[PDB]
């Protein structure tokens, strides 16, 4: 089925996580419009550049290196997957966003690159 | 035998489009109305790509370059007026009295009151008018006080055109028909592409176009509806003929003060002798021109008929007469001289009359007026005729006899007559086409 | 031979196909040229959003699952790229390009990435 | 060590190579401000287009076809990598970067992709 | 917080005589003046 943009807000993040090209086509797509134009290529930009920080700019879903640390959240993958939305979700991970955003180009990608330097340097 | 669609970007795709384009001009030392304060300086080298094979239709008529610039020039021209001298006060009657030595020819000396820098304090002052400025009810009036209100152009600024190139942003381009023979929409076969146009100068006239582009080989008829005569006929000329423009009366300028920081410049009696402005025209070149003119004319009118040239018949003074700009003064030539002919089948240079005017209102502005300043000294400005704009008298009877008129409608068809080659479409450069590959599975 | 920007719009769909950099170059590089730039960039992410959409963010070419519909045109490969422009293509796929690109988002990447999780799950 | 943005800027190359990530993070993120935003989005997009011609979009390092002219620099792997610093770099490289530039998305990728339709063919 | 990042071993010529951000600063605050006067009441009658 497609329900639409946003459709799976309200459903399990993993009934959700099937439909990101939706979320993903409208995502992008005087003085007032030309300042709010500005706004949403500006945000967007921001979100792929994230992307490319974490090695991950074509793709929508992309595996990591970090660990999950159990103090961000107990919960399972039956638990997190089939009981939760995103938005739940979200709200139980802000406190870390920023925490895992830093490990996340840091802990993976700063040491990706170094060890590709030193692996194709013969 | 299995054909899966595969991504192409950056594929040479274009379609029809309309977008805001920008100004660009090479920067010069000052402040003239149109290069503003700022306008992007030019690339050093323009990239003129031509490319071959391909066949583009082109429609001069429907183009939106030329409201664009319509637009940019009115919208410019007001930008150019707000921080000049406002002459809401020079609505006060003016006691007239002409020259009083006239022999053969109209300007009229006036004097009025003036509200001085002090708001209680009054003076007397004394303007010299061009009579097409005042009416009278001996008491006269300036002819715009009925009608709108009116602002003095700043001294400095200077109505000299200057060459402007029309640029479009990244991702859209500009197609340039170079087919010297087109015929004003069609297709063209020989088209190049730019990211901006070669300088247009702005120049604002009427009936007959000045300082333009020239068309190569054959003198060339563009028009919208060859058979209707509402629709006016645009001409651009292969060789240009040379006019000698000159004001000789010697305007002599004082400065009057009428407010605090406000000063008006006014027109101080003439020095030395009375003569009338004026235009010279080579009869021989004019004369070849013409010849060439109806020799290409006759091709959309049957052979041997009639070909007739009588003067301008219809319309208010403003758009009857030659109008243009020429060293800051306004000059409105009677062009009667020119187009007195029929066609069948020493240097004797040809002298036009040329009226001034000091308040204007052109492209049928009705609001606010300007007062073109006085100059001082003489003036002469030598300038290329390098189109004209003609129409017809109406339906004729058809291979009996075809009779015409000059006329300046609209503006637009000046913008019209250098935009004629330039068209503006964008860039869709994503393309699928099939062929024999398939993605990794997974 | 470079030809230029644009320099083969006339040529074969094969022969253009070979110069793609030349018009990707020029394709991204007061108040008038400000609402200009920001059209100008705008339209560059709408083209690279779909090239996102459609897994082939970083490439210029980019082979697909989705088969070649006999509906959509019945040329084959010697008629398609050795005998036509893509202008003229372009026109002729005019019907298809958003049923195109519906499918094209849909039919592998939205299928793409749930196998790739489906996959990856172990 | 973690030095913050343009940290190692007077660090040797090899050095600060290793903290491309610390400047990727900042490169990106009432008239005077919208212009200076769309500037800044605009120069940003410019580097990501130049990245995108050379194939090297979602990565921060790219080895390349492109082989090293003398001419250029006559300096090798020890005096470049552990005694100078990008500025002088950028510096001494200065007469080549459009050059360079030009090899770099010709030479390679704009002949990458005609041998990748040539490959993929069967 | 703003973060004031040194920059080690780093040695970078400076022209205070030729720098722009002080022809920025003047047309700023030239422009802001002229802004703040617009609304304002104007005393043209007041050259009595
Ligand atoms: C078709 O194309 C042709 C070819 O371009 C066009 O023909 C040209 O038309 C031009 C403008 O119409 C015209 O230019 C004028 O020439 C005058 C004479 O030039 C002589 O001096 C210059 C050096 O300055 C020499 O290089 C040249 O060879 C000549 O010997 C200039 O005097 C004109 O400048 C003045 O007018 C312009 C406005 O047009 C002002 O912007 C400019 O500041 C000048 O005005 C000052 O000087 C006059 C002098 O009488 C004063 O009355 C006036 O108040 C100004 O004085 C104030 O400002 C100064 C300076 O700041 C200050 O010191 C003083 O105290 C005052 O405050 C102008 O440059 C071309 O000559 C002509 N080409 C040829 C070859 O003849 C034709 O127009 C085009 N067709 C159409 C329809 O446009
Ligand atoms: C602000 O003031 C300015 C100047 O003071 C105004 O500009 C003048 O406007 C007037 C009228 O608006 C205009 O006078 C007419 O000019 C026409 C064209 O030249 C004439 O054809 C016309 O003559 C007819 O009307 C006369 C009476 O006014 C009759 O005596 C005369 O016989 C004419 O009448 C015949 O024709 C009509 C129409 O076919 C017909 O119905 C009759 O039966 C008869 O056969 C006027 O003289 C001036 O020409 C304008 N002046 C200039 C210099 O251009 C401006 O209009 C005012 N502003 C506003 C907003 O009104
Ligand atoms: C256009 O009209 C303007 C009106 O503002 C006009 O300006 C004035 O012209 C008159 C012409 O009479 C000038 O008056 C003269 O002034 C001189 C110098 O002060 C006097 O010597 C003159 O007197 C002689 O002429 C008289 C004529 O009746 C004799 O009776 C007397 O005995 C003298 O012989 C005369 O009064 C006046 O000065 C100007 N005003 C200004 C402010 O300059 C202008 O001249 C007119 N245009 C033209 C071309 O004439
Ligand atoms: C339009 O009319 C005006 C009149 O208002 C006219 O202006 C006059 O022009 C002449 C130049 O042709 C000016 O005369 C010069 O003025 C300067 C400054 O005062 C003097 O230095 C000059 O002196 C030289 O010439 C003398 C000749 O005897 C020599 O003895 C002396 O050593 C110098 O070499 C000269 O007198 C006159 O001042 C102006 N007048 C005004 C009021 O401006 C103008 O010429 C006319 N326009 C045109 C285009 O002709
Ligand atoms: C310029 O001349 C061309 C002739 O090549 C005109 O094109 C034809 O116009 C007629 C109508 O006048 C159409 O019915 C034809 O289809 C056109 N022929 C071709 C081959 O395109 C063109 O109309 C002329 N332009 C003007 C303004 O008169
Ligand atoms: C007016 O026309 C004349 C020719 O009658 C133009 O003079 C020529 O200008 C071109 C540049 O476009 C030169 O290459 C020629 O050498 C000039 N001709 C001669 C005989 O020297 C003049 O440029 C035109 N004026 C304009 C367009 O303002
Ligand atoms: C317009 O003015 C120009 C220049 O002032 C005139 O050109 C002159 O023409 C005669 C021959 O007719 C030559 O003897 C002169 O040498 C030319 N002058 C220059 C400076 O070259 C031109 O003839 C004038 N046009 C008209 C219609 O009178
Ligand atoms: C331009 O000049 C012509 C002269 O050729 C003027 O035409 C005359 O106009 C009157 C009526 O106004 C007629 O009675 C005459 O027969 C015309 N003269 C000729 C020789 O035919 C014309 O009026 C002038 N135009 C302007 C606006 O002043
Ligand atoms: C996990 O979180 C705890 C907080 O108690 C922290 O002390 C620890 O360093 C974290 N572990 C890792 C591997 O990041
Ligand atoms: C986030 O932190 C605040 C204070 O440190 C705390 O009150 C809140 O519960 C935290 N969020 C979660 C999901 O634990
Ligand atoms: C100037 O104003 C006075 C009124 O004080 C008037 O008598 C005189 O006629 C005015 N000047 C002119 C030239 O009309
Ligand atoms: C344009 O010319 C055609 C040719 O016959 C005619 O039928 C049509 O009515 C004309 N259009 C107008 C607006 O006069
Ligand atoms: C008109 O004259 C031209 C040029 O001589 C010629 O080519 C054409 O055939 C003539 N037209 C007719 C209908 O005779
Ligand atoms: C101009 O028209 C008038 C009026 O018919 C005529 O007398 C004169 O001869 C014409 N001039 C020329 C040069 O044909
Ligand atoms: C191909 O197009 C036809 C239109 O007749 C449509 O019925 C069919 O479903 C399409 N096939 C595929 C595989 O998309
Ligand atoms: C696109 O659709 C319209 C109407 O459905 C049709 O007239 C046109 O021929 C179609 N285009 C192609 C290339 O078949
Ligand atoms: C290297 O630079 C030299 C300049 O002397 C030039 O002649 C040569 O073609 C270049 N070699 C390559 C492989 O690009
Ligand atoms: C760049 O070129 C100029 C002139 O060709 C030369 O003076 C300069 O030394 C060159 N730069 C380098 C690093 O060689």
């Amino acid at each position: 089925v497609s329900l639409g943009f946003l459709g799976a807000a309200g459903s399990t993040m993993g009934a959700a996580s099937m439909t990101l090209t939706v979320q993903a086509r409208n995502l992008l797509s005087g003085i007032k419009q030309l300042q709010a134009r500005v706004l949403a290529v500006e945000h967007y930009l921001r979100d792929q550049q994230l992307l490319g920080i974490w090695g991950c700019s074509g793709k929508l879903i992309c595996c990591t290196n970090v660990p999950w640390n159990s103090s961000w959240s107990n919960r399972n993958l039956s638990e997190i997957w089939d009981n939760m939305t995103w938005l739940q979700w979200d709200k139980e991970i802000s406190n870390y966003t920023q925490i895992i955003y830093g490990l996340l180009e840091e802990s993976q990608n700063q040491q990706e690159k170094n060890e590709q330097d030193l692996l194709a340097l013969d | 035998e299995n054909l899966w669609v595969t991504v192409y970007y950056g594929v040479p795709v274009w379609k029809d489009a309309e977008t805001t384009l920008f100004c660009a001009s090479d920067a010069k030392a000052k402040h003239n109305v149109w290069a503003t304060h700022a306008c992007v300086p030019t690339d050093p080298n323009p990239q003129e790509i031509h490319l071959e094979n391909v066949t583009e239709e082109f429609n001069m008529w429907k183009n939106n370059m030329v409201e664009q610039m319509h637009e940019d020039i009115i919208s410019l021209w007001d930008q150019s007026l707000k921080p000049c001298v406002k002459l809401t006060p020079l609505c006060v009657t003016l006691q007239c009295t002409n020259y009083a030595p006239f022999l053969i020819n109209e300007l009229k000396n006036c004097s009025f009151n003036m509200t001085t820098e002090l708001r209680d304090k009054k003076q007397k002052v004394y303007s010299l008018f061009y009579r097409l400025d005042v009416v009278q009810i001996k008491e006269y009036r300036l002819i715009n006080c009925n009608t709108s209100a009116i602002t003095q152009a700043c001294p400095k600024v200077s109505f000299e055109p200057i060459p402007i190139h029309y640029c479009a942003p990244a991702g859209f381009a500009i197609l340039k028909c170079k087919d010297k023979k087109f015929n004003g929409t069609g297709p063209c076969p020989s088209v190049s592409t730019v990211q901006c146009t070669h300088g247009i100068k702005p120049v604002v006239s009427t009936q007959l176009l000045l300082n333009g582009s020239l068309a190569e080989e054959e003198v060339i008829i563009r028009s919208e509806n060859i058979t209707n005569n509402a629709k006016n006929i645009l001409v651009q000329l292969n060789t240009p003929v040379q006019i000698n423009c000159t004001r000789p009366n010697n305007n002599t300028v004082k400065s009057i003060r009428i407010g605090p920081g406000q000063a008006f410049y006014y027109t101080g009696d003439i020095i030395g002798d009375i003569r009338m402005a004026h235009c010279n025209v080579s009869k021989a070149t004019w004369n070849e021109t013409l010849g060439k003119v109806v020799k290409q004319l006759r091709k959309h009118f049957g052979n041997n008929t009639i070909i007739r040239f009588a003067q301008s018949s219809g319309g208010d003074l403003e758009v009857t007469t030659h109008s243009f700009n020429c060293g800051g003064e306004f000059f409105y030539c009677n062009t009667s001289g020119l187009f007195n002919s029929t066609w069948i089948s020493s240097n004797d240079s040809i002298t036009l009359p040329c009226r001034i005017k000091q308040i204007i209102n052109m492209w049928q502005r009705i609001g606010q007026a300007m007062y073109a300043p006085p100059i001082q000294g003489v003036i002469r400005c030598v300038s290329n005729i390098t189109g004209l704009i003609l129409t017809r008298d109406g339906g004729s009877t058809n291979s009996t006899t075809e009779t015409f008129r000059p006329g300046g409608g609209d503006m637009r068809d000046n913008w019209r007559s250098e935009l004629y080659k330039y068209k503006v479409v964008k860039i869709e450069p994503l393309g699928v086409a099939p062929t024999r590959c398939k993605r990794r599975v997974v």
